[PDB]
């Protein structure tokens, strides 16, 4: 899934 | 200033749980987006990610080891534990814990990520060697043989690590090669200590081995067989 | 999951060259990418950061380019503190993925090893284990292949080797392998051999004995 600051 | 240093036990027994504990200073675990990460390194391998937590208090888990481990965070004491249960041999590893930015801020408002693309500070690591092995002493043997001729001693299943070899009482230095001892199947090191020397020197040659831990000192001299 | 291509994975140079190190992503990390650089013995030191920020307090020397699945590292010229092993990190996608990492290591000219075989000790024999060490000594590169045969018998699974670092004189490697077996399976056999194959070797060498024979 995408990393904690991504988006 | 940001420092971290891991603390725990550097020998660990299959099946058992490894409680490792990442101590820091210059941070909180309290501040904007700050994470600490979790490392290792098995000996003579690449960097492999274990987890990581925010002070938000998400945590996050390398899928192969999920079921194993468990990252806490003790902000008040500045630390975060990660404790992996049943253990084995491959688990051996030096273990680092690591600080990741949050995102910098600007009148307390986030502005810029960039930042969180890295794990900035990193701590010293801490050797773990999983083996159900007690104490044990080595058994030395002998290894005999441009025109370079080639000798030494099997510094053979002890336990556990360090033991030193010299050649003649440390008079013998130039061509000696004292390989990393491989850690066996078995649970117990085992290492080779060879010297190179002009196939005429063929002189004496005495290896001078040494284990701390058992109280072990052996002196084994080497020579071209044959009688 | 996502992964994380380094090369070369060992590279030799000169103090003074440039290098640059590149990283392949399987899917796009946009530029969610870390660099290190690692010495001996010690942790892994951030050099870049976001795939091109230079991390405060890293000499200039260091640079880094790219975004979404290529990424490269240069270091305009090398520093003698710079022989050292280098890590590419991925922070987009958890896990948060490491790179096989690249070894740099100082450039000499190649050197072939000089092989020997030594058989086990009457004395090891005795306890009931038997031990084959394999030696390659000063070689150069680092990267060596070394294939144990028991009676024509290709061997797997029962060897272990470990190799030096560096030396800082020759600049050379070596490189121990040791085939185990026990006393009992040591005594159905008869010639034991170690094939070496090494870049410095027209072709591969092997050096052997007949247990037994005196």
């Amino acid at each position: 899934e995408l990393d904690h600051w991504a988006s | 200033r940001i420092t971290l240093k891991e603390s725990g036990p550097p020998l660990v027994k299959p099946t058992q749980t490894l409680t490792l504990t990442c101590s820091f200073s210059g941070f909180s675990l309290s501040d904007f987006g700050v994470g600490v990460g979790w490392i290792r390194q098995p000996p003579g391998k690449a960097l492999e990610w274990l987890a990581i937590i925010y002070s938000d208090d998400d945590k996050r888990y390398s899928p192969s080891l999920n079921t194993r481990l468990t990252i806490t965070k003790d902000t008040s004491k500045n630390q975060v534990v990660l404790v992996m249960t049943r253990v084995s041999p491959v688990d051996t590893a030096t273990y680092f814990c690591a600080h990741r930015r949050g995102p910098t801020t600007l009148f307390g408002v986030p502005i810029a990520r960039g930042p969180v693309n890295a794990m900035d500070v990193w701590g010293q690591g801490i050797t773990v060697t999983i083996s159900s092995t007690s104490t044990k002493g080595p058994s030395v043997f002998p290894l005999a043989p441009g025109a370079a001729a080639a000798l030494g001693c099997l510094v053979k299943d002890y336990f556990p690590e360090p033991v030193t070899v010299s050649w003649n009482s440390g008079a013998l230095t130039s061509g000696v090669h004292t390989f990393p001892a491989v850690l066996q199947s078995s649970g117990l090191y085992s290492l080779s200590s060879v010297v190179t020397v002009p196939s005429s020197s063929l002189q004496t040659y005495t290896c001078n081995v040494n284990h701390k831990p058992s109280n072990t000192k052996v002196d084994k001299r080497v020579e071209p067989k044959s009688c | 999951a996502l992964q994380l291509t380094q090369s070369p994975s060992s590279l030799s140079a000169s103090v003074g060259d440039r290098i640059t190190i590149t990283c392949r992503a399987s899917q796009g990390v946009t530029s969610a990418l870390a660099w290190y650089r690692q010495k001996p013995g010690s942790p892994p030191q951030l050099l870049i950061y976001d795939a091109s920020s230079l991390e405060s307090g890293v000499p200039s020397r260091f640079s880094g380019s790219g975004s979404g699945t290529e990424f490269t590292l240069t270091i305009s010229t090398l520093r003698p503190e710079d022989f050292a092993t280098y890590y590419c990190q991925q922070l987009h996608f958890y896990p948060h993925t490491f790179g096989g990492g690249t070894r740099v290591d100082v450039r000499r000219t190649v050197a072939a090893p000089s092989v020997f075989i030594f058989p086990p000790s009457d004395e090891q024999l005795k306890s009931g284990t038997a031990s084959v060490v394999c030696l390659l000594n000063n070689f150069y590169p680092r990267e060596a292949k070394v294939q144990w045969k028991v009676d024509n018998a290709l061997q797997s699974g029962n060897s272990q080797e470990s190799v030096t670092e560096q030396d800082s004189k020759d600049s050379t490697y070596s490189l121990s392998s040791t085939l185990t077996l026990s006393k009992a399976d040591y005594e159905k056999h008869k010639v034991y051999e170690c094939e070496v194959t090494h870049q410095g070797l027209s072709s591969p060498v092997t050096k052997s004995f007949n247990r037994g024979e005196c």
